[PDB]
DNA sequence: TATCTGGCCTGTCTTA
DNA sequence: GGTTTTTGTCTGGCTTCACACTTGATTTGCATCACTGTGTAAGACAGGCCAGAT
DNA sequence: CACAGTGATGCAAATCAAGTGTGAAGCCAGACAAAAACC
């Protein structure tokens, strides 16, 4: 649990809170960079490469079949097994929230360059309104997939939303979303245990069930340390979902999630509280039936993240986790640290 | 004892000296004026002053015989704090100052003024939309709202780096019209037409937004806001009547790049160059600007209610900012015009002839498909086919010209072409960087000598006006040897003068049809001389204005009547009263700063408040 | 003030005119005429010594629609006249003891908005 | 051979 | 002292004016708050480095 | 221990406006005499 700086290149300006990492094969890709894309980089996904202490972030391109989706902020991201990765929601430059799906592929790997395939999936049914914020993860039961989404928050409805508060923000009803890739089709599900809504919480899916942790809830405006677990049955017939509470929660939101090894995850960042940041970091061990949080040691931070108020980051994949801190101004405008496991 | 001076005696002692001259005044009122000893003796003496040159004595003295009493009413107190740009801790020095030496309240005291000032900011005036306006709250007393517009700043969310005040649109225009008021009616009056005619009215506005660099940041507690501001702000243009199958000009702004109506709308602590934050500020303002499109606003004046139909034209921007907010490419591309699908090398080699096809409503569809990528296209495919809308534009703009920016790129240009005809350029292919700098040095110096020009290191509007005239040219000739390029420049300049007064006039029709006439044959000689004798320069390159300036010119004159009307130079002038206002007439305190000068620009672009300056000039 | 010998002689005079001719309203200008040709050695004396009695005693000195209180007080106004400051006490004193005065506003309010225009 | 002053360079310190 | 001019007194009644209280509502005066700008370039001195001098 | 602002706030202090009759202050009238400055 090794805490370093790092240091960037000449397009450090990119990188800003709710951007996206995405690993394919050991190698890390960057997305959702601050502002639209240049032609610099038209399609805004760079290859994230840290050698040695240093960041040089440089420009992947798309394949000919591609979309080319904005740069979204806070979308809901997940890893699909061959190996591709979900996009769901988020802010685009222009503050819009996009309700489409994104699903990017490595297309070519030629000389160690890598194209990336971009195709939009259209989706039918209960479509989730578009969100940021929110958690999208893939389950696995009886040899078949399903997709759960759950949470977030969005703008006001075009019945009660006005310009004069045309920015208000409210939590998405909270809702479990199945969403079947291989169909574009999308189930919802109402659920006593899941009475108020949730946003940026962090999401463990093993097997069949998927964890919430943390987040913030709104209207109640408190970070609830709570834990509940949601099981996706797939039957022939209509899958069924059903959820437990499960004491011994943690409270934080917008933490980032690593995965150590198979099984065991590690929990660090967030906040506790709005002015309180969460220096400590849990440990998670997955039964196949049971979960287990444990408080390990605490890194050894230092006086910038100690006092800073703000804190971002993202997983990089192989345990190791991209931090960044708002720094001086005249200078940069962030400072990022990496943390290993 | 000396008789001492007769204003030193006590009453009992003046009575004594002129009892004399006193009975003798009794006799002439009784003989000549029926007895009225205080007439004759208050006409002697207003006579006796006028006499001696002292008229503002008589003048008074007649004022209190009569007695009229003196005192300003608080609107035309507002007037003068408002407009001499007192600020009301000075002006209250002022009040305070004339009220214990002439023991007369003259002024009024602060209260009534920053009352009188609620009758000229918005949401005084009740209204009503038909059809209501979708997405607007139809409350009618809404003033300064909160420019976030309940953006999140919880610590989960994006960080918020600015302040942000501003006035609801629509409150904003009826507060316009509330202020045009008489100006209104006595345009209605002059062109013969009924005071009390309330047909469907139209208003044009001229929408304006500019970014500002070198706004300090206040110390004390608040968000740590970057040291750039933004400003939309709007000018009321013309106003038009359907008065059978005509439209009569009831009001035309007559110094439409004053910052006297360059209204402000929305103040903001932000930096333009960061998307995120601009449209997250500015999408309120546009959606409420989108709405009202569609509706007609019924509004009372003068007792009779009347309707007012709005067209909103965005031209008070400068290339950057409008390439920003049209999805557009950055102003180096390939792309170089706004208003055409062109390239830096086709403008080039064909200069002059191109129509304006782009529109905010193509730039919409041609970033879709930029993003969708329909014909499964490599990028560079993909950008040749949607002509650079690689981003979704978020500010509907009208296709035009900023005749200030452009007035200064061509004069850069023209700088730099003076620079290089000094060192023969036309002749000499290669020259290092200290060959160049001493062309520049030469050029500098000149300029001073016979124009009265220091150096700047940014091109100026004045600079500009004063660099492109003929006799600027004879200083600059003075320092190339050969004479068959004093002719050039000659030429060059003589076409360039024959064209600038198309794109600045406000109406080239009546101020320039010479010019206006012959723009096509005129611009057509500039871009041969460019490319014949200039070859050096603008062999497959031109700049982006030289473009804008040579092949659009007559189309947005006979589309809008007038370029020159619609450019930013009045907003930028507002920006000198936004540094003035933010020191001298708001609290210096980062939570206060951005609403106190948004409120005190509005009044300082009020016309009700202006008209009591020219009442000497009745 | 301070009465020189002369002026004490013309008091004494007219409180004599006063005690022979009570009915009678004595003219100013005759008067001082009359007076000064007595004035103008014996007699004066007495006055002579009272003026300088007069000087010891000058040292010893030395050292808009009314408010509907307005418009109910005046309506009352008669009857305490049957019955200025202390008019208004007994006006204020019966206006405190006093719905009673929801009438009085009503007019006030009407009134107001004219004031105002 | 075996040193050796002088400019030269950069970089900090002191006041603005 | 003789002489010159400011300030009076003597009286009845002329006018104009401020005052007399109370009540509720405006209109003025004033202190309060946290922050503003004007302070905003160049020389002294040390220590390393290497070529041409001793 | 720099210092004169920068505008909105909100609470104290002043002001208003009505009823009428008190006393107080200045004034007029002719004639003459205190004081207070100059040859
Ligand atoms: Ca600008
Ligand atoms: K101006
Ligand atoms: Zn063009």
């Amino acid at each position: 649990v090794s805490l370093q700086m790092v240091t960037v290149g000449h397009n450090i300006a990119l990188i800003q809170p709710g951007f996206s990492l995405m690993n394919f094969d050991g190698q890390v890709f960057f997305f959702g960079q601050k502002g639209w894309p240049k032609r610099s980089c038209p399609t805004g996904v760079f290859h994230f490469d840290i050698k040695q202490n240093h960041l040089k972030l440089k420009p992947a391109i798309f394949s000919k079949d591609s979309c080319y989706l904005p740069p979204l902020r806070y979308p809901a991201t997940c890893s699909y097994k061959k190996h591709q990765y979900i996009i769901h929601g988020g802010k685009t430059p222009n503050n819009e929230l996009s309700d489409k799906i994104y699903i990017m592929s490595v297309a070519c790997k030629n000389n160690k360059k890598v194209t990336f395939r971009c195709t939009e999936k259209d989706l039918v049914g209960d479509v989730p309104e578009p969100r940021y914020g929110h958690s999208i993860d893939v389950v696995y039961s009886r040899g078949k997939s399903m997709g759960v989404l759950f949470g977030g928050r969005s703008y006001m409805p075009s019945t009660q939303r006005t310009t004069e508060k045309w920015n208000s923000v409210a939590d998405c009803l909270p809702h479990v979303f199945l969403i079947d890739f291989e169909f574009g089709c999308a189930t919802s599900y109402i659920l006593p245990e899941l009475q108020d809504g949730l946003s940026f919480h962090v999401s463990i899916a093993r097997n069949d069930t998927v964890y919430i942790l943390g987040g913030h809830s709104l209207a109640s405006n408190i970070r609830p340390a709570n834990l509940y677990r949601i099981r996706v049955d797939l039957p022939l017939g209509t899958p069924a979902v059903n959820c437990t509470v499960l004491p011994g929660g943690i409270s934080v939101s917008s933490a980032i999630l690593t995965q150590t090894n198979n099984d065991e995850f590690v929990i660090v960042g967030g906040y506790q509280l709005e002015n309180q940041k969460r220096m400590v970091c849990s440990l998670v061990s997955l039964g196949d039936n049971t979960i287990e949080i444990s408080e390990m040691e605490t890194p050894d931070w230092t006086s910038d993240i100690k006092h800073s108020k703000i804190w971002f980051g993202s997983n990089m994949g192989n345990g190791t986790i991209f931090l960044g801190i708002p720094g001086d101004n005249k200078s940069e405008a962030f400072y990022f640290y990496t943390l290993r496991c | 004892r000396p008789r001492q001076h007769l204003l030193s005696l006590t009453r009992r002692a003046q009575k004594h000296r002129l009892r004399e001259l006193k009975i003798q005044v009794k006799e002439f009122a009784d003989k000549e004026e029926g007895g009225d000893v205080k007439a004759v003796c208050l006409t002697l003496f207003l006579l006796a002053l006028r006499a001696r040159n002292e008229h503002r004595q008589a003048d008074e003295l007649e004022a209190i015989m009569q007695g009229r009493g003196s005192g300003l009413q608080p609107a035309v107190c507002l007037a003068i704090r408002v407009n001499t740009f007192l600020s009301c801790s000075q002006y209250h020095k002022m009040y305070r100052t004339v009220k214990a030496i002439t023991g007369r309240q003259i002024f009024q005291p602060l209260h009534a003024l920053r009352n009188a000032e609620k009758v000229l900011l918005p949401g005084y005036h009740p209204f009503e939309w038909q059809p209501p306006l979708k997405n607007v709250s139809s409350r009618t007393d809404v003033g300064i709202i909160d420019g976030l517009s309940g953006l999140a700043s919880s610590v989960d969310e994006y960080p918020v780096d600015t302040i942000a005040k501003r006035f609801r649109y629509d409150s904003a225009l009826v507060s316009a019209l509330m202020d045009m008021e008489e100006d209104i009616l006595e345009g209605m009056r002059s062109q013969d037409l009924d005071d009390y005619l309330n047909g469907p009215f139209t208003v044009v506005v001229k929408e304006s937004c500019d970014g500002m660099g070198d706004v300090s940041e206040k110390h004390g507690s608040g968000p740590a806001v970057p040291e750039k501001a933004v400003r939309f702000s709007f000018t009321v243009m013309r106003i038009t009547i359907e008065h059978g199958s005509q439209n009569v000009k009831v009001f035309e702004e007559p110094k439409p790049n004053s910052e006297l109506c360059c209204k402000p709308l929305c103040l903001m602590l932000a930096d333009e160059s960061d998307h995120e934050t601009l449209t997250a500020i500015l999408s309120p303002l546009i959606a409420e600007r989108e709405a009202m499109k569609s509706s007609e606003l019924t509004l009372e004046m003068g007792g009779i209610p009347r309707t007012f139909k709005f067209i909103f034209r965005g031209t008070g921007y400068d290339e950057k900012l409008v390439r920003e907010v049209e999805g557009l490419e950055a102003s180096g591309s390939v792309y170089i015009c706004t208003l055409c699908d062109t390239t830096r090398l086709e403008a080039s080699q064909n200069l002059v002839f191109h129509s304006i096809t782009r529109s905010h409503a193509e730039n919409l569809q041609r970033y879709e498909v930029w993003r969708s990528n329909p014909y499964h296209e490599s990028v560079e495919e993909l950008r040749d086919r949607v002509k650079g809308v690689s981003a979704k534009p978020f500010i509907e703009t009208v296709p035009s010209i900023d005749a200030l920016h452009c007035d200064i790129g061509n004069a850069a240009e023209f700088y730099k072409i003076f620079q290089l005809e000094i060192g023969e350029v036309y002749k000499h292919p290669n020259a290092s960087k200290e060959e160049r700098k001493r062309w520049q040095a030469t050029l500098d110096k000149h300029l001073r000598k016979r124009m009265n020009l220091k150096p700047i290191m940014r091109m100026n509007g004045n600079f500009a006006r004063k660099l492109m005239t003929q006799e600027t040219v004879d200083a600059v000739c003075e320092l190339i040897p050969s004479e068959e390029r004093h002719e050039a420049l000659r030429e060059l300049m003589d076409l360039y003068l024959k064209m600038k007064p198309v794109w600045r006039s406000s109406c080239p029709a009546k101020e320039c049809p010479e010019s206006l006439c012959q723009y096509s044959f005129n611009s057509q000689r500039f871009a041969e001389l460019l490319s014949t004798k200039f070859k050096y320069r603008y062999e497959g390159k031109i700049t982006n204005y030289f473009h804008k300036t040579l092949a659009h010119v007559p189309e947005i004159i006979e589309r809008d009547g007038s370029i020159g009307a619609w450019a930013s130079e009045g907003n930028e002038s507002g920006n000198k009263l936004f540094r003035r206002f933010r020191k001298m007439n708001a609290r210096q305190s980062k939570c206060y700063e951005m609403e106190d000068v948004l409120k005190h620009h509005w009044l300082y672009t009020s016309k009700y408040l202006q008209k009591f300056m020219n009442a000497h000039n009745a | 003030g301070k009465m020189s010998s002369y002026a004490f002689f013309v008091q004494t005079c007219r409180e004599e005119h006063k005690k022979k001719h009570p009915d009678a309203s004595v003219n100013f200008s005759e008067f001082s005429k009359k007076c000064s040709e007595r004035w103008k050695a014996k007699e004066k004396g007495k006055f002579e010594d009272m003026a300088k009695a007069d000087k010891a005693r000058y040292e010893r000195e030395m050292k808009r629609p009314p408010s509907a209180f307005f418009l109910f007080c005046s309506e009352y106004r008669p009857k305490i006249k049957g019955e200025i400051g202390d008019v208004a006490k007994k006006l204020g004193e019966m206006w405190n003891n006093t719905d009673d005065k929801q009438p009085y506003e009503k007019k006030a309010a009407k009134l107001k908005e004219k004031y105002e225009k």
